[PDB]
This record gives structure tokens, C-alpha cells and sequence, in this order.
């Protein structure tokens, strides 16, 4: 939940950016309170959760 | 604690092909077969992006890249065809896949 | 770079983000061709043998 709120404050990615969230990279989907979506080149859907992303 | 890899999530889904051929392959030939095959597959989603391709110069063969979308339960079904299709198109144009390649010089003789 | 079966050149070129990928695709397929035409060959691996026991 922290890293979420940190994440939507501070803005390192907006939902339609390309990312490399730690050895996995995807279109953002949209960023949420416990963890965001992004979409691989492949097309397949992976959750991250905030935390680790932080 | 980790990632989810969620995949029947997205309905759509990509295939990617690595063909490798001879260093003398006509790359026109080999990426008009290529458009051929994959324009006669009425799995394989039109309106997405069908690359056809030299993705990069290999130690023994020239190595294509082919990416088309499908729907995600057709992605195996359309894999196994193109891939056939490919083999034996590829046979009966001229087309060979080469095995690993080596220059020898020889010395002492 | 005096790579073991080859020299290994460099080129490094600047282009927007948007167009990366197909410049890539562009100017590899062109060097091929231009190599072809003019003369250089991409080596395969090579090995010098020296025969015993003829
Ligand atoms: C559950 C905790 C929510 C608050 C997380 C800390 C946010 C601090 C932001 C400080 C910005 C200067």
C-alpha cells in the first residue's frame, strides 16, 4: 500500500508507458493500491505488487 | 510476494518464429515465402502486425523473425501449421536450413 | 574487437524512439546487401587443423 502511494505520487511510469519492472518489461496498464498491470510485448497480462516495485 | 503471469486474461495472444537459413538465401524469396505463409492462415489476425524480417546475421545462417497475433486458443494449433507449412515450403522452393557451419585450413598435409 | 574467427566492427547511430526497431531492421538488411555486393563476407567459425599420422 505504501509503495502504491508512493508510486502514484511520485510518477517513474504512467499507464501507457513501456517499463523494465526488474527483468520484466510491458506496456503499463494502470497502476493500483497494492499493485499494477502491465501488458508484455507478447501480449500476456502480469500483476506486480507495489513493494517489489519500489 | 511475487509475479502473476496472468494469461487467459488477454484474448489475444503472439507467436514468434525464428527461422534460420543459408547465408545464400535470397532474402526476397525467403520473406515473400514468409508473407505467403502466414497471409493463407485464416487464424492469424489481420488487422494486428505481421512481421517478416532478417533479425539477425548467425554464426552458420541468417536468422528471420516472423510475429503474428491469434486468438489464445489458436496461438499452439497455428505454431504447429506455420511451422509445417514453412518446412515444406521452404523444401520445395529451394530454400535449406543449414547445419552448423566451419572453415577448416589444413596444415602438414 | 580481433574476435577468434573475425574482427568485429561498431556502429552506434542515434534515432527516435518511435522509429528504432525498423532502423534496426533497415540498416541490418542493407549492410547484408552491401557486404554481399561489394565483396566482404561474414566468416564462419574457422579452425586451423594440422594433420598427424597421415
Ligand atoms: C499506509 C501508509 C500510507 C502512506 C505512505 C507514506 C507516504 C509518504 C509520502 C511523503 C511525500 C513527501
Amino acid at each position: 500500500l505504501a509503495a502504491g502511494v508512493l508510486l502514484v505520487m511520485f510518477r517513474p511510469f504512467r499507464a501507457g508507458e513501456y517499463v523494465d519492472l526488474g527483468g520484466v518489461a510491458g506496456t503499463v496498464l494502470s497502476v493500483q493500491i497494492f499493485s499494477t498491470t502491465m501488458r508484455t510485448a507478447d501480449g500476456k497480462i502480469i500483476v506486480i505488487p507495489n513493494g517489489k516495485i519500489i | 510476494a511475487g509475479n502473476i503471469i496472468n494469461f487467459s486474461r488477454e484474448p489475444v495472444r503472439r507467436n514468434e518464429f525464428i527461422i534460420g537459413v543459408a547465408y545464400d538465401s535470397d532474402i526476397d524469396q525467403v520473406k515473400q515465402i514468409l508473407t505467403n505463409i502466414i497471409q493463407s492462415e485464416d487464424r492469424i489476425l489481420k488487422d494486428r502486425e505481421m512481421t517478416v524480417r532478417l533479425n539477425e546475421l548467425g554464426a552458420s545462417s541468417i536468422n528471420f523473425v516472423v510475429r503474428v497475433w491469434s486468438n489464445s486458443g489458436d496461438l499452439q494449433n497455428v505454431y504447429w501449421d506455420v511451422l509445417e507449412r514453412i518446412k515444406r515450403e521452404f523444401d520445395a522452393a529451394g530454400i535449406s536450413f543449414p547445419y552448423p557451419q566451419m572453415d577448416v585450413n589444413f596444415k602438414r598435409v
